[PDB]
DNA sequence: AATAAACAATACATAACAAAACATATAAAAACCA
DNA sequence: TGGTTTTTATATGTTTTGTTATGTATTGTTTATT
């Protein structure tokens, strides 16, 4: 099974990797991205009159949509809505839902702080969150309608906010007049996170916004390999001067034979060769700053009594040239 | 700079009016409709609670209320010297035999108190709270989502509360709010126990979609606050009669929705929406009169007018050479009351007491109205065949009526409500060229980073291995442009070093490749299986 | 930091210099509530903290959850006056610059000058016993030997006057 | 119908492994008394 | 609010079970002869 793998990659370090990439999305599409920014920008009405019915407003499409919600949600619609009603203008709490640190008690906690404490809540904290939110419903049923706060949840399918305890308790906030629901998804199985039951409570509508972006903030948490061979090319840029030598004489015999098993060597020869050299004394000298080399994962041993390298080829040889030379 | 911190806060008409009085006025109508099934709901679990005098009087009531939403409050009687408490057990709090005990007696406990005016949270408090509490017990069990729980639980728990049978002054009632299936509920519990269930049973029915008593009244109170002054067309009505049917547990709320987004888009874009009180008549303008002119009724007309007068030196008259009378020729049918409202209006309350017919939706019989099918309407019971003739109608091809009407002739609540959504990522993907429009003249000669690997995603096999697909990826980069693309910038220096090596395009490539691949796992399109391997992936997401 | 865990008291440390009296508990908790911590009261000297033992809240609990997130909220320096909470952190094993997200490593706050310390062989730490040495006996031993200590030593090894404290028992 | 012999096509026993059921552990959330 | 307990998320280990590939053994197919 002869397969391309990528190990067998010309491999870019970090900060080679983030600043070309820093190059390209902001240079790479710059004029028509605000040119579609520019078209999209006459449906900023629409929404505007839309949202006093009390929809829940969901944006789709591919692409980030992080940095628009926050240019229509801070800066055109939360002024504009204050200066209609009629003073610091309308409160905005968005919900990073990319962030994986979001639970249910938390975010709530500052709802009911950023909505009225206008009766004793707390004499009801006693689960009391759908017990809490149920006292405020009925109450907010008979209340003059006029929007108050403003939510925006970035990722609602995100890794905490796609729980289900916790996209429960954003359907009986939806209901409530007083509050505008305005909130971005990106998954491709983003509906089947809804029954008749929650869109009942939401009332969802939808709008196409595929700008292509490039996620900066959201690919941060995310990790590939990118982000072991790098592991212990940085250990052995700080250790003793010997450890590089006794890596030396390993990394050639292991490579004199992708690097696997086959490639290793006796423990009793190796003793011997670094005998050869005046490094080793004996074996517990040999193996005490072996053992450092086994405690960070940077040499394997199976069964001769083979030990070998786990890395491939290519890499061995890299590690030749430039960090032990 | 903040982003990676979660949930930080911060704190930075001639035409809408005339929606303005229009939109709460149907409003009204619809939430007094709602507290009537609200009124109906409460009342029909009241009688039924109580009066149920049993012979045998050990055994608890119990009420399976079949067709729930599951979220069907409940209020109690006062019915002093005794209290009466309501618990509710969510399908959340149903770790165990244990907690579902510990925390319901715990929820009636500080009901207990706060009535009143250190204990133990058990069965210990229910024999003892005729002295605890001086008057007696009798709790009702809100059970709401029932078919989650895993029933063993549940038949654990009910031979739990069978042991409160010996104390006399207490009275148990249980509420089984099911979503559906009661035949399903029968055959998972244990038999032993249906038999305790058998007792006294009631399978009360609730349903917001009953024979459509109410669904044919919402529509109905929607007709009357749009009363001739728009018209509903027969491709809207059927978007209304396929879509509605997919839903059934919530037909109510969402034919609120559909139809007040309808009329949102009414007001949105519409001039002649201003004309329907006659009074903004002066609000007339040559441009308003401009756009009259292409209606299709309008000019249809004028076809007829002169094959009906080949003499067309009035027709041409009557034409943009005149003004005034070419508005006195539009205000001739403006106040077109359209009887098709009164007559539904007319045939509904007929079938509902004169043959007392009540397995009927009104909004296709607005539908067959609207074709002439009514005839091939009542036929479905033959009971209108002594009445065929006298609620009879046939639908007149009224004039003028484009103007006020309300269709999905161009797709968009259809696009903008129920989005095919999986279609149009994909079709955003493929193209790209209907979405965008120094460094833009790279554009013209290159695609976009994610979707210039999509055409070949579709090409590549079921699992797939990564670096041929990255090979297949460095075929459609072309060398020259990259090169001409990496020197651009002479301002800055770190990329510049970057820009000189002889081996950049081979790097900036597998650079880009893992900025696309890193970008389409949030969407979810591939899935890397048997992680710490990642040498193949899947792909689910299939055109269709 | 060695028996926290959790990052709230270090920022009650900082106040002990001032020996004063407020409402601790909601200042110390969130990102935010650092903000307003930083206003001084007598002089406007500024202050920049010392994080000791740094690596038991990284070899803390599951890192992306809390601990590279207690990471990441400690080095945002972004305050717009130059009083600034300018972290010193200290730390074993070398994987800790690769755990940074790749916005933190983008040239923000205090992680650019990766200052090490390669393990002095006998170049630099021997030379500190001599002046530490200062009150000189009379056969201290030849030195020529304590050189040979050094130098068959160092082949594994950090702390030479705890391999001092070898040559103390056998003195 | 039986025998024999050369050849082709298929089945079989097991090696290697994958994956799901079955099982435990601990830091972080989340209720929850108090 | 505040400590304490309980559940959940994440993480890894154990045993059973089911799939597939392959080299070798078996079995079918054809033709000549008894």
């Amino acid at each position: 099974k002869s397969r391309h793998t990528m190990s067998m990659a010309p491999d870019v370090t970090r900060e080679e990797f983030s600043l070309v990439s820093n190059f390209f999305n902001e240079n790479f599409q710059k004029r028509p991205r605000q040119k579609l920014f520019e078209i999209q920008k006459k449906m900023f009405p629409q929404y505007w009159f839309e949202l006093t019915q009390g929809f829940s407003l969901l944006f789709y499409g591919v692409g980030s949509k992080r940095n628009f919600l926050e240019e229509f949600a801070i800066d055109y619609l939360s002024p504009k809505i204050a200066y209609s009603q009629l003073v610091n203008s309308i409160p905005c709490l968005i919900l990073n839902g990319y962030n994986p640190s979001c639970n249910y008690r938390d975010v709530f906690k500052e709802i009911t702080d950023l909505l009225v404490p206008a009766e004793l809540t707390r004499s009801e904290t006693k689960n009391h969150v759908i017990l809490q939110i149920q006292k405020m419903i009925d109450f907010y049923k008979n209340q003059p309608l006029d929007i108050k706060l403003i939510l925006v949840v970035h990722n609602l399918d995100g890794p905490s906010i796609r729980k289900n305890t916790f996209q429960t308790m954003l359907s009986f906030l939806s209901v409530i007049r007083q509050i505008a629901i305005v909130a971005s998804t990106d998954h491709i199985y983003a509906p089947l996170l809804w029954d008749n039951m929650k869109a009942q409570n939401y009332n969802f509508v939808f709008h196409d916004i595929s700008n292509f972006e490039p996620s900066t903030v959201e690919s941060t948490f995310q990790d590939v390999m990118k982000m072991g061979a790098e592991g212990a090319k940085y250990v052995l840029q700080s250790l003793t001067v010997n450890s590089k030598k006794m890596y030396k004489l390993l990394i050639e015999t292991q490579m004199q034979n992708r690097g696997t098993q086959r490639t290793g060597v006796e423990l009793k020869l190796f003793n011997h060769l670094c005998a050869a050299d005046f490094i080793a004394s004996n074996e517990i000298a040999l193996r005490s700053m072996l053992r450092e080399f086994i405690e960070h994962k940077m040499a394997n041993i199976t069964k001769m009594e083979i030990i070998w390298v786990p890395y491939t080829y290519a890499e061995l040889e890299k590690l030749l040239k430039t960090v032990l030379n | 700079a903040d982003a990676q911190r979660s949930h930080y806060t911060v704190y930075p008409e001639k035409r809408w009016e005339l929606y303005h009085q229009l939109h709460s006025h149907f409003h009204d109508q619809v939430d007094h409709i709602i507290d009537n099934i609200e009124a109906d709901l409460k009342a029909e679990i009241s009688d039924l609670l109580y009066s149920e005098t049993t012979q045998k009087r050990r055994c608890f009531n119990t009420i399976f209320l079949l067709g729930s939403d599951s979220t069907t409050k409940i209020e109690l009687k006062d019915e002093s010297s005794r209290y009466n408490v309501l618990i509710e057990l969510t399908p959340k709090e149903s770790p165990n035999v244990r907690m579902m005990l510990r925390r319901s007696m715990y929820k009636l406990y500080s009901a207990a108190d706060a009535e009143e005016h250190d204990v133990s949270y058990d069965l210990s408090l229910v024999e003892n709270f005729k002295r605890l509490f001086g008057k007696d017990l009798a709790m009702v069990f809100n059970f709401k989502d029932v078919d989650s729980i895993n029933f063993n639980t549940l038949d654990n728990f009910i031979i739990l509360l069978k042991s409160a049978f010996k104390y006399d002054h207490v009275k148990i009632s249980l509420i089984f709010n099911i979503n559906t299936n009661l035949s399903n509920i029968e055959k998972n519990l244990r038999q032993s126990t249906i038999r305790l269930l058998k007792r006294n049973y009631h399978k009360l029915d609730v349903s917001s979609n009953k024979g459509f008593k109410y669904g044919n009244q919402i529509f109905q109170s929607f007709l009357d606050t749009v009363d001739g002054k728009l018209n509903l067309s027969d491709r809207f009505v059927e978007f209304i009669l396929s879509k509605m049917a997919n839903n059934t547990n919530h037909n109510l709320q969402l034919l609120t929705k559909m139809l007040d987004y309808s009329l949102m888009s009414y007001f949105f874009q519409n001039a002649f929406s201003v004309f329907i009180d006659p009074v903004n008549v002066d609000f007339l303008n040559d441009d308003y009169l401009k756009i009259l002119s292409r209606c299709p009724t309008f000019m249809f007309f004028v076809e007829g007018l002169i094959k009906q007068h080949a003499p067309a030196d009035e027709i041409l008259s009557l034409l943009t050479n005149k003004n005034r009378g070419l508005e006195e020729f539009f205000v001739e049918f403006l106040v077109r009351e359209n009887p098709i409202n009164g007559h539904a209006k007319f045939v509904a309350r007929f079938l509902e007491e004169e043959l007392n017919i009540t397995n009927f939706n009104l909004i296709e019989l607005y539908h067959n109205l609207l074709i002439g099918k009514l005839d091939s309407y009542l036929d479905r019971w033959s009971a209108c065949k002594e009445y065929k003739d006298r609620l009879h109608f046939e639908p007149i091809d009224t004039i003028f009526q484009e103007l006020f009407t309300l269709d999905n002739r161009s797709g968009l609540l259809t696009q903008s409500i129920f989005p095919s959504y999986k279609s149009n990522i994909e079709d955003n993907l493929l193209s790209w060229e209907q979405v965008l429009p120094l460094s833009g003249d790279l554009d013209k000669i290159m695609a976009p980073v994610l979707g210039q690997l999509f055409k070949l995603y579709r090409e590549a096999n079921m699992t797939i291995n990564i670096y041929d697909f990255y090979i297949a990826f460095r075929e459609t980069l072309p060398k020259e442009e990259i090169l001409n693309f990496i020197r651009k910038d002479p301002s800055n220096t770190k990329l510049l070093e970057l820009a000189e090596t002889p081996d950049a395009f081979d790097k900036v490539a597998l650079i880009l490749f893992m900025q696309a691949i890193f970008a389409f796992e949030n969407m979810g399109l591939i899935k890397f299986q048997s992680t710490k391997s990642y040498d193949l992936v899947e792909k689910c997401v299939w055109r269709g | 930091c060695i028996s926290l865990g959790e990052p709230s008291s270090i920022f009650q440390k900082i106040f002990d210099s001032f020996q004063d009296l407020n409402g601790p508990t909601l200042q110390i908790k969130n990102m935010q509530h650092l903000q307003k911590f930083l206003e001084p009261y007598h002089k406007k000297t500024t202050f920049v903290v010392v994080l000791d033992e740094m690596d038991r809240l990284l070899h803390a609990n599951t890192s992306e959850t809390q601990s590279v997130r207690t990471i990441l909220e400690l080095f945002l320096l972004a305050k717009l006056p130059t009083v600034s909470f300018v972290l010193i952190g200290m730390a074993n094993s070398l994987d800790m610059k690769d755990r940074f997200l790749s916005r933190l490593n983008l040239d923000r706050g205090l992680l650019p000058q990766t200052i090490v310390f390669q393990p002095y062989t006998a170049e630099q730490m021997y030379e500190i016993v001599i002046q530490k040495m200062s009150s000189l006996p009379t056969i201290i031993f030849q030195p020529m030997a304590i050189k040979f200590a050094a130098k068959k030593c160092a082949g594994n090894t950090g702390d030479l006057r705890k391999l001092f404290d070898v040559l103390r028992g056998s003195i």
